[PDB]
């Protein structure tokens, strides 16, 4: 039922909409406004996906695939079998994402804590949102926008890479995955040092924050400290997601070329761009 | 006496000896099956 | 060794991906296991254990030895919270707010909420005290953007309620932890850095109004902190968000609540 | 409000040197710097580091493995300062051709170089990973840390080392070079079909969006109760606070199950361990028993055919 | 092999017999599914044969 | 080899004897996906050749 | 050599339990092998 | 060769052993595969060559 | 450890130690003469 | 020559034993190495090609 | 140079003799590297080609 | 303050001269070390 | 100033932009003393 | 010149010593390998074109 310290949290207030209609908890779930919508949500969209795999005609999990509507329907719907239940799952999962944010700050609001968490969720649904609504509807058709399978949107995102050559060529690409793999390495690095200072050698003493500034500092010679590894960690998060969303907002839109041709340019600079010799000329 | 799960000698030798009849049962019923098996259709 | 089967398309890649299942369902598990070692077993809302205790079972205890000649900490154990509830339960059914009985911020419960952790400071690891005041600790200096020593701190209402005296620091971690904020009662109070935004003439404190700076729970010695008074602290200015909100002169909240 | 993202006023005193058990000062150097940039997201204080026995091992020979590839990379240019400065991202350091297979009499002009450059690498690296394991085992710390890079090192000896053996030919590691190696990833991607359906990729994809995930979830919470001392973790493990308690229940409430101050962090570790765990894997696969993954996964269920 | 009993002064019970449990159920289904894989030992085609239901 | 019973005042028996369980079930589960990879000893062919099921 | 807990006679006990598995195991082994080496040599 | 023993006052007996086994099991491992991979002493394909079985 | 504790361990060691290379020798000897290596 | 033997009051042996043993299996691996991968002196194909046995 | 000896008033021998050997042997392994990249002075591809070992 | 300000000057005006420098080599007309070569036959 | 702190910017600035003209002398066909040395003495 | 002594006032030996073995050696790989790099130069090129190695 309840942690044994959960009972003194349990009090009324601190949510947006609905005073007490909904302030109430189902097992440990906190329901409120927002997780009746995002419950409702999330079952018909599973339930149109499901429904998804009668008519297309499989039951096996990894085939099932729920497409956009095709190139020629523009901006406007698409009968339910070929591109409307695309829409309305994206619909659903708009507004299940949507709500499961605004939950989260009624919940976050409840305890008193501030409110980063709803924060670092709106720049994930931001990301899907310019995947699925904002390039597509800027670039002209939902056909653009991905399909809802497990194997078959790899499909889409193999097409779309290759649209444009290696995509590896993509500068805020590479921003993107620089954050990706740092915040891995930092995460890493965090678990590590914060497991070892708890669990030292074997039946020695507990450690302090000082033995793990001491470490990394001989490690490497510049510890960042507790509050500056967690703030590190949320901003390469962030940074990731937002060059990601960067990187695809303008691709196919002002960029229609390789992406090679766009690092040309540097290679042309007035300084250099005529001496023979090296790789370039 | 070990200790290591706290149980003495004799708890020990009564939860093996119902473990075993346990394991001789699963058995036998292994052995019925893999004769009728063999029975309808040989692998050597 | 490429392509051939064991049996029917089952080579080494399908062998390292059911392998890696197998393993991803142990490692889950042992997971959750570490992480049952606070708050379990469950209970009821009148704090007799639940029918409920989960598909996972509880791991063995393991112990911390604590620094310092503290003692030991060992994991899972009896938690009691040694300290007294003034709530009161809405319904008889489960899953339904408990309603504070007397004051919510000041009996501690809901936002305001604290623990009863040891009364005693958390140290270095040289044995000294952490969380020092400015004049106390040698050498410290403010070293850069606005110095908040000598300005009026203002609360949500748009009041003055006191002003900046000194700064309490982390010696090893070097950084300000708190305000220590001197009315004119006289007494001081301690302030989160993290809850007050140092302006260029004016520190202003939106968790809490005039008329609420002086029930802060104040410090046993006039040097060091505990850990006991420090969540005192911290869970009255936090629980000033929603048990303050009325005394508050923010524009938006006005907004909604006349149209409310 | 104030979202504790950069420290509004900073302090400083008196550099820290560090814990002093069975650690030998001899080999820590001195406190360095001061900086205020730095001292605006976290610590300021640079320094000291410790130099060993391994440490010195480690320096020379990244030193000699970096310095390898540049002179590589000024004879590539032919020693034009102006080539190298526009050039310096399509120079590459490209391992021996097929026909040499794996042995060591390629000349030094299509892969001897490589191959110096190679054994430098090897050597920093391992003298590393002794490193991080010595200087945890100093302060009687665990060894967490060491079977992380553990992890690491296995993707990266996989992709140099073991894979190019297991298929007879140094012409299928990694080349030095930055556009280089790029297209080197996408060349193998094109050769063994779609990796996009190579399962332990599709497995390393999920963790790393996994940790992505987990650690601005876990950033983010930090920050949200740092105003109870929540960034003080060890403490909150040894002494459990309001801030805890606070951080277990929304994730209770949001999600229906939450952690400890403890045991998020060994989420994290493995979260993070097994991007590189599977992605060795799946690329010691690649090649070695699948040449043609769109065709395996048409015949696993995967691909629609 | 009289003595064997005393590992159950090594082991707890409990979590051996969870893992026995998994254990045994999961080579089960190894082994039925290494059955069902081969044209014969697959007793459904082989049954769709002999009673000739194709 | 009289003595090699002193290897159990060095070692914990109760890890020693999960880690020889992994090994040993992970050894046989090795051995016998080799037997069942090659043409011959891979058994379920043999039989079915040898008794014409398909 | 004082690492573990255990005493001489504990030891010797628990290594003679283990050796009477030990040796049951590669009896088993053994007849196993040599049935698969008459039913089909690989030597 | 008489007082290599002492080797056991500088390293820990627990730490060595647990390294030797390592090796060695990884040594036994390395030296089989290597075997299994030239086509001559592959004894797999070897006794299936011999015997004429497939 | 003292001296005669690592005299004593030493020598069950190398006794574990030749009756393993007793073992190999015996196994090498074996696959020499069925298909040598020289 | 005769006093090199002050080494070891520069250098603790249980340092250098392990670095020792470490570095001695790391050479004696490169050499196995670098002969098997040269066409000579990769003494699988010798005895490959010596006996007929392609 | 009758009293260079004084550089050791300057360097601790153990730091010294370690960054020695490292460089001494990464030296060694470097020119032998060099040696064997070139077709000649490769002396395994020579005695390859001197016995006529193809 | 006067010190990282003249860094950053030395930086600058040492980075702008060689990158005028390289500008000029660019040029077929005005390398010095080209157009002499031309001159005294070097070909 | 700090003495130390110049010095070693003035070491390290004086070095590297020797190699720098080193580098743009070998660049050019000519002034490439090695190579026109070779030139004159026959060694193709 | 006379007084060029007292940089050692200003720079504390062991720092200086240490970059300046660095230094010199990676000058003297720099020269080698330019020296290998161009065909006159590369002494070994050139000795294998006068003894006829090829
Ligand atoms: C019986 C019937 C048969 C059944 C068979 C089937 C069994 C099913 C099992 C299902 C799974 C159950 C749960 C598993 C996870 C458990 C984790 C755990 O318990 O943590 C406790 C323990 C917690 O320690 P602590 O309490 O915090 O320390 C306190 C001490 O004071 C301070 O202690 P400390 O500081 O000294 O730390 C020491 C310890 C603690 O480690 C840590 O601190 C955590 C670090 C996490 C990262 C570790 C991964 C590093 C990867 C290394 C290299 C990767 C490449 C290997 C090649 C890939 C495989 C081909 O270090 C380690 O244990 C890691 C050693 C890594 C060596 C790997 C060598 C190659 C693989 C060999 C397999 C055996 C490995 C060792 C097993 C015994 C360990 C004692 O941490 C561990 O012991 C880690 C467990 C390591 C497991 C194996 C790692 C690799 C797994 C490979 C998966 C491959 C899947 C198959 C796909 C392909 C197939 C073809
Ligand atoms: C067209 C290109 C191909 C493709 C080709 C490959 C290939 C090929 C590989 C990957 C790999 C990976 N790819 Mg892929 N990839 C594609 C599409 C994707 C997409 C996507 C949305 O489209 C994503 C998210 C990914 C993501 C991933 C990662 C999960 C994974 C790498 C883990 C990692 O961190 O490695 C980075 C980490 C390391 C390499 C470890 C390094 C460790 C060592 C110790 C570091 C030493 C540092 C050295 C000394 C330098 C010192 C510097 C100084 C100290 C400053 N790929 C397509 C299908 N991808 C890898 C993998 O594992 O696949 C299974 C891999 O090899
Ligand atoms: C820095 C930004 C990072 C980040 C950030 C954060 N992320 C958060 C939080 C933060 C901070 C939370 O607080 C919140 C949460 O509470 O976590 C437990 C959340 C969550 N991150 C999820 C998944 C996730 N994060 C990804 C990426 C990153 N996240 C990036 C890198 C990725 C991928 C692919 O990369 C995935 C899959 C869920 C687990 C969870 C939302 C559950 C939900 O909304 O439930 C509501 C929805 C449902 C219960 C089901 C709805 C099903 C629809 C109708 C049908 C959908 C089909 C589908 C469209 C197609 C299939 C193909
Ligand atoms: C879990 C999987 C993640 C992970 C894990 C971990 N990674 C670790 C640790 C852990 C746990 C350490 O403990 C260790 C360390 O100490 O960290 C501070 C380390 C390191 N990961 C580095 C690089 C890196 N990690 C990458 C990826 C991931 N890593 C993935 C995502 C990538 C890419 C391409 O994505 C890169 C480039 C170095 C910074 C450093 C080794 C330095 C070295 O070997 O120097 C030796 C080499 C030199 C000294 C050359 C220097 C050259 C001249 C001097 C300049
Ligand atoms: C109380 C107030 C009452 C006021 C009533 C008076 C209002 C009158 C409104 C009349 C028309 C309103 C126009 C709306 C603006 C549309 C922009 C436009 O220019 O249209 C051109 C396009 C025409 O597309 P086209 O492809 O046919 O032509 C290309 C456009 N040209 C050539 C003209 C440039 O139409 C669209 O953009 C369609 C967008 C559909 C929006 C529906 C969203 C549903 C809500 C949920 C969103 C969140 C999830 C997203 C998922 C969506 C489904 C997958
Ligand atoms: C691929 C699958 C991989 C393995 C997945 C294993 C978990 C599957 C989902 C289990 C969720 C609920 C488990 C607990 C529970 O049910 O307890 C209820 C009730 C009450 O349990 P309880 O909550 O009071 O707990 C009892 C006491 N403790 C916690 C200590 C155990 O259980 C029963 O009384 C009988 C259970 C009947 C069998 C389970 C019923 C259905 C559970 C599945 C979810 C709903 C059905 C879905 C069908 C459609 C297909 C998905
Ligand atoms: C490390 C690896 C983690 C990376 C993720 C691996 C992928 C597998 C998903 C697991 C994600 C992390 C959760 C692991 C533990 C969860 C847990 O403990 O649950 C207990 C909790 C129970 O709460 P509790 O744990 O607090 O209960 C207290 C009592 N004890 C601890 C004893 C149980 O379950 C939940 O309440 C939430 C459910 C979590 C699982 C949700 C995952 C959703 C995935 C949807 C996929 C469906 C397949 C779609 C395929 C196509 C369509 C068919
Ligand atoms: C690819 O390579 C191929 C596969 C071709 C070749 C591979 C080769 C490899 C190298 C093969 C490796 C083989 C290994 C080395 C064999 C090892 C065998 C031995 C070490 C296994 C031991 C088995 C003994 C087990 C069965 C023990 C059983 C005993 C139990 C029944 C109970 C006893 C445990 C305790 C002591 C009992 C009571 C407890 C106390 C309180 C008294
Ligand atoms: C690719 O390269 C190829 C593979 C081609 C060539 C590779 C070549 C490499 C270099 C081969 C390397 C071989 C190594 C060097 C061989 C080493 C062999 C020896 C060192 C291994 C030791 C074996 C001894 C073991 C079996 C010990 C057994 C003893 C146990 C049974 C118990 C004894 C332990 C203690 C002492 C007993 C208890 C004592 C009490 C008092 C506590
Ligand atoms: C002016 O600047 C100077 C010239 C002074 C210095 C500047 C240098 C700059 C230009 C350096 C540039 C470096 C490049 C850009 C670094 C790129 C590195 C790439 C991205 C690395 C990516 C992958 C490499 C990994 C996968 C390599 C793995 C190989 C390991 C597994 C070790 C391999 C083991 C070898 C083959 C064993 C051989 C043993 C001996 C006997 C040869
Ligand atoms: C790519 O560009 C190319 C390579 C073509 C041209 C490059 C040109 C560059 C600019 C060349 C730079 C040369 C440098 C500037 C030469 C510096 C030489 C001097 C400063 C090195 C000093 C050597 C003295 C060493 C040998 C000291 C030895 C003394 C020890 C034996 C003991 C004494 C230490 C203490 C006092 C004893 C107590
Ligand atoms: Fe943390």
């Amino acid at each position: 039922a309840l942690l044994s310290f959960e009972r003194k949290y349990r009090v009324p207030g601190g949510t947006l909409v609905g005073g007490n209609l909904f302030d109430f908890w189902v097992g440990p779930f906190y329901v409120g406004f927002f997780g009746v919508a995002t419950f409702f949500f999330a079952a018909l969209g599973i339930i149109l996906i499901a429904w998804s795999a009668v008519l297309q005609g499989t039951w096996n999990p990894q085939l099932i695939s729920v497409y956009p509507p095709a190139l020629e329907y523009g901006l406007g719907g698409a009968p339910l079998a070929k591109g409307g239940l695309w829409q309305i799952i994206t619909i659903c999962a708009t507004g299940a994402f949507v709500s499961w944010a605004l939950r989260e700050v009624e919940i976050c609001r409840k305890l008193g804590i501030g409110y980063h968490i709803p924060f670092a969720f709106a720049f994930a649904i931001l990301a899907y949102l310019t995947l699925v609504l904002f390039r597509p509807v800027m670039m002209g058709a939902w056909g653009y926008a991905f399909p809802y399978g497990i194997w078959t949107h790899l499909d889409w995102v193999s097409n779309t890479g290759y649209t444009y050559g290696n995509f590896h060529y993509n500068p805020a690409h590479m921003i993107a995955i620089s954050f990706f793999f740092t915040n891995a390495l930092a995460l890493a690095l965090h678990g590590a040092l914060v497991l070892s200072a708890a669990n030292p050698e074997k039946g020695k003493e507990m450690r302090t924050p000082d033995h793990e500034d001491t470490f990394f500092r001989d490690l490497v010679g510049y510890s960042i400290g507790t509050l500056g590894i967690h703030r590190l960690g949320l901003l390469l998060s962030l940074s990731a997601v937002f060059f990601s969303a960067l990187c695809m907002i303008i691709t196919g839109t002002i960029w229609f070329d390789q992406w090679v041709d766009w690092w040309q340019w540097w290679v042309k600079l007035p300084w250099w761009a005529n001496i023979p010799g090296g790789i370039n000329g | 006496d070990l200790g290591y799960t706290g149980l003495t000698d004799e708890q020990a030798q009564e939860l093996h000896s119902v473990y075993m009849s346990g394991l001789w049962l699963f058995s036998a019923v292994a052995i019925v099956a893999h004769l009728a098996v063999y029975i309808w259709r040989p692998w050597f | 060794m490429v392509g051939v089967t064991a049996f029917g398309n089952f080579d080494l890649a399908s062998l390292a991906i059911y392998s890696f299942w197998i393993f991803l369902a142990g490692l889950i598990y042992y997971l959750q296991t570490e992480n049952m070692r606070e708050g379990y077993p469950l209970e009821n809302e009148d704090g007799t254990p639940a029918a409920n205790q989960g598909p996972f079972p509880l791991p063995k205890p393991k112990t911390f030895i604590l620094p310092h000649g503290r003692g030991t900490l060992t994991v899972p154990g009896p938690e009691s919270e040694d300290r007294p509830i003034a709530l009161a339960r809405t319904a008889v059914s489960e899953g339904f707010p408990h309603a504070p009985t007397g004051d919510p911020m000041k009996d501690g419960v809901g936002p305001a909420s604290w623990v009863a952790r040891r009364d005693l400071p958390e140290l270095d690891g040289h044995g000294h005290n952490k969380i020092k005041p400015m004049k106390a600790a040698a050498g410290f200096h403010v070293s850069a953007g606005k110095n908040p020593i000598g300005l009026p701190v203002r609360g949500c209402d748009l009041e003055i309620a006191g002003k900046v005296v000194d700064i309490w620091v982390d010696i090893p971690e070097q950084m300000a932890r708190f305000l220590e904020v001197e009315l004119k009662d006289g007494s001081t109070r301690l302030l989160p850095m993290q809850m007050v935004k140092v302006q260029s003439n004016r520190v202003h404190v939106n968790a809490l109004s005039s008329d609420l700076f002086a029930g802060i729970p104040t410090i046993k010695s006039p040097t060091e902190v505990t850990l006991l008074e420090e969540d005192k602290i911290c869970g009255y200015v936090a629980g000033g968000l929603m048990y303050a909100a009325p005394k508050r002169k923010s524009v938006v909240a006005a907004m909604l609540a006349e149209y409310a | 409000e104030y979202q504790n993202i950069f420290s509004q006023v900073q302090v400083r005193g008196p550099a820290d040197l560090g814990m002093t058990e069975d650690v030998n000062l001899a080999n820590r150097s001195g406190v360095g710097p001061f900086s205020t940039l730095l001292g605006w997201f976290g610590n300021a204080q640079l320094g000291p580091i410790y130099l060993g026995s391994l440490g010195v091992l480690s320096l020379f020979s990244g030193l000699m493995w970096f310095f390898t590839i540049g002179i590589w990379f000024w004879y590539q240019a032919g020693w034009n300062p102006a080539v190298f400065l526009r050039d310096l991202f399509f120079f590459s350091l490209e391992p021996p051709a097929p026909e040499y297979g794996l042995s060591f009499a390629a000349p030094l002009k299509e892969g001897g170089l490589w191959l110096i450059a190679s054994f430098f690498m090897f050597v920093a690296v391992w003298s590393w990973w002794g490193r991080t394991y010595l200087r945890a085992q100093a302060l009687g710390m665990g060894k967490h840390t060491a079977w992380a890079f553990l992890s690491a090192i296995w993707l990266w000896m996989v992709l140099g080392f073991i894979r190019p053996i297991l298929m007879g030919s140094w012409s299928e590691a990694v080349p030095y070079g930055i556009f280089s190696h790029l297209d080197w990833t996408n060349n193998f991607s094109l050769v063994h079909g779609n990796l996009f359906y190579n399962p332990f990729h599709g497995l390393s994809i999920a963790f790393l969006y996994g940790s992505a995930l987990l650690f601005a979830m876990h950033g983010a919470t930090i920050l949200a109760v740092s105003r109870f001392g929540g960034e003080r973790e060890l403490e909150q493990i040894a002494d459990r606070g309001t801030a805890a308690e606070r951080a277990a229940l929304f994730w209770r409430w949001t999600m229906g199950f939450n952690a400890t101050m403890e045991g998020i962090h060994r989420w994290a570790i493995w979260m993070a361990v097994l991007v590189t765990l599977t992605g060795g894997i799946g690329i010691l696969l690649s090649g070695t028993v699948v040449d043609n993954w769109y065709v395996w996964g048409q015949n696993h269920g995967m691909a629609p055919l | 092999m009289s003595k064997f009993y005393k590992i159950w002064m090594i082991f707890d019970p409990r979590r051996v017999f969870v893992a026995q449990g998994v254990f045994l159920f999961l080579l089960a289904v190894m082994i039925h599914l290494i059955l069902l894989s081969t044209p014969s030992y697959n007793w459904l085609e082989i049954s769709a044969a002999k009673y000739n239901r194709v």
